[PDB]
């Protein structure tokens, strides 16, 4: 019974290979006393008396002690397994530093005594979950966005682009513009409230200006939102302005190119002969791609960027919040996978550097 | 990959067809070649011998309109694995029911057929 763990900046997704969805989805947060530790929702609850930390920033592990706490909680508190008993599949960024891949491997075998493990690139897992071997993945989560072209099963590292604009940024931005509107989020639960408004009510405008006009001249786009205390506030143009910032990073004071352009830019970095299959297989992946309207808007923006005869297809599965996890489930389930694993035996033989030879 | 069906693949000119069945790669009986369960996903290997005598490989994964996610995912991954096993020499093609390429359609001399149903999901 292999396990599949997908570590993100904001959320850890975890489950059993062969299930169609993660069993456990919890915040990638470790809390330690201001004056012992806590993970996830519990850390968030006790946050008044804890220093809360995110071990993963922009998809990359920056704190191994706290990453260990995340995995310990994942095994013992969430999945309720003894990790010494299960092959474990973990996920990583496509350009995950070499030292980080080693440390993951080392921690797994030495700290948790996994009998087997494997590390897979998140984007590639999403492609596989969409039943493709070639395409471009636009993966947007809580802390980072990437455009990751993949040909015949493998990513093109030279062509990959990183955009440090994701969910947390969108949440902050929504807080700013609702404040500017006249609202005030002052309770401890401000970020969660505004994150929830984002996730429940935001959408991507097909035509941003035209939406701005519709919003300014009518009440038709307006939605009511009930706060924890029962106060009802109105969400107007903020609904589409917040995620507009994916297409217009200047809204956040970034000189960045938007997600559509980043995607185009990656495709253009690839050999001419594969671009047709990239344009025709643009897979959206991650929580921050869950905005209604996003795919249509991607399609429209890529259409305007590519020759007119290019076939553009955006693929946005409803379950793209967990695409990566689901690709791991599938991968780790194959009859062919028992030969892909790094075994304990192999690890004791070559140590952590085995990962560079076994996993890619 | 020690997968027994890998040992078999691309040995001589010809067409070889496997169906994904619960996270495994399972050969199709030769007398059912061309009759595809639209509820299933398949991996097809076409091995052609050129004028040289040289072996060429085109690897098609075919996705039924009603095949489950585990099935289309597995077909995609098996394809990559088989390509890797054949030293990356296979050209990979994604074949969607109702939109198969002419080359693929050409593999079945009496015309391919669809039939409803299939093997249950591995999930
Ligand atoms: N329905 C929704 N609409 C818009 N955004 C959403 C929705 N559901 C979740 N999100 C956002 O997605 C982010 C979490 O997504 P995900 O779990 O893919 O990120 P992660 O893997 O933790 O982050 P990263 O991939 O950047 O390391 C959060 O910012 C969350 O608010
Ligand atoms: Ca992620
Ligand atoms: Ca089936
Ligand atoms: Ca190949």
């Amino acid at each position: 019974q292999a396990l599949v763990i997908d570590n993100g900046s904001g959320m850890c997704k975890a489950g059993f290979a062969g299930d169609d969805a993660p069993r456990a989805v919890f915040p990638s947060i470790v809390g330690r006393p201001r004056h012992d530790s806590y993970v996830g929702d519990e850390a968030q609850s006790k946050r008044g008396i804890l220093t809360l930390k995110y071990p993963i920033e922009h998809g990359i592990v920056t704190n191994w002690d706290d990453m260990e706490k995340i995995w310990h909680h994942t095994f013992y508190n969430e999945l309720r397994v003894a990790p010494e008993e299960h092959p474990v599949l973990l996920t990583e960024a496509a350009l995950n530093p070499k030292a980080n891949r080693e440390k993951m491997t080392q921690i797994m075998f030495e700290t948790f005594n996994t009998p087997a493990m494997y590390v897979a690139i998140q984007a590639v897992l999403s492609l596989y979950a969409s039943g493709r071997t070639t395409g471009i993945v636009m993966d947007s989560g809580d802390g980072v966005s990437h455009t990751v072209p993949i040909y015949e099963g493998y990513a093109l590292p030279h062509a990959i682009l990183r955009l440090d604009l994701a969910g947390r940024d969108l949440t902050d931005y929504m807080m700013k513009i609702l404040t500017e509107r006249g609202y005030s989020f002052t309770t401890t639960a401000a970020a969660a409230i505004v994150r929830d408004i984002k996730e429940k009510l935001a959408y991507v405008a097909l035509d941003f200006e035209a939406e701005m006009q519709t919003a300014a001249s009518s009440s038709a786009l307006e939605k009511s939102y009930e706060l924890p205390d029962g106060q009802v506030i109105t969400i107007g143009n903020e609904r589409f302005r917040c995620p507009e910032a994916l297409f217009q990073p200047s809204f956040l004071g970034m000189e960045s190119a938007g997600i559509h352009e980043t995607t185009y830019n990656s495709i253009m970095k690839c050999d001419v002969d594969i671009r047709k299959d990239l344009y025709g297989n643009v897979v959206l992946s991650g929580g921050t791609t869950m905005f209604p309207g996003i795919a249509d808007r991607m399609n429209k923006e890529l259409t305007a960027l590519a020759p007119s005869t290019m076939k553009i297809k955006i693929i946005a599965p409803p379950e793209r919040k967990y695409s990566v996890w689901i690709g791991g489930s599938i991968l780790a389930s194959l009859s062919t996978f028992q030969q892909m694993w790094i075994s304990k035996e192999e690890y004791d033989e070559s140590g952590p550097s085995i990962v560079h030879r076994k996993c890619f | 990959v020690e997968h027994p069906e890998f040992l078999k693949a691309g040995k001589e000119p010809g067409l070889q067809i496997w169906r994904v069945e619960k996270f495994d790669l399972v050969p199709v009986p030769t007398c059912l070649y061309g009759d595809f369960f639209t509820g299933d996903a398949y991996v097809i290997l076409k091995t052609v011998q050129l004028r040289n005598g040289n072996l060429q490989y085109d690897l098609h994964y075919w996705l039924g309109n009603e095949c489950s996610q585990d099935e289309s995912g597995a077909a995609a991954i098996f394809t990559v694995q088989l390509d890797d096993y054949l030293n990356g020499r296979a050209v990979q093609h994604r074949e969607v029911q109702g939109f198969e390429s002419a080359t693929f359609l050409g593999y079945f001399k009496s015309g391919l057929k669809y039939k409803k149903g299939g093997v249950a999901s591995g999930f």
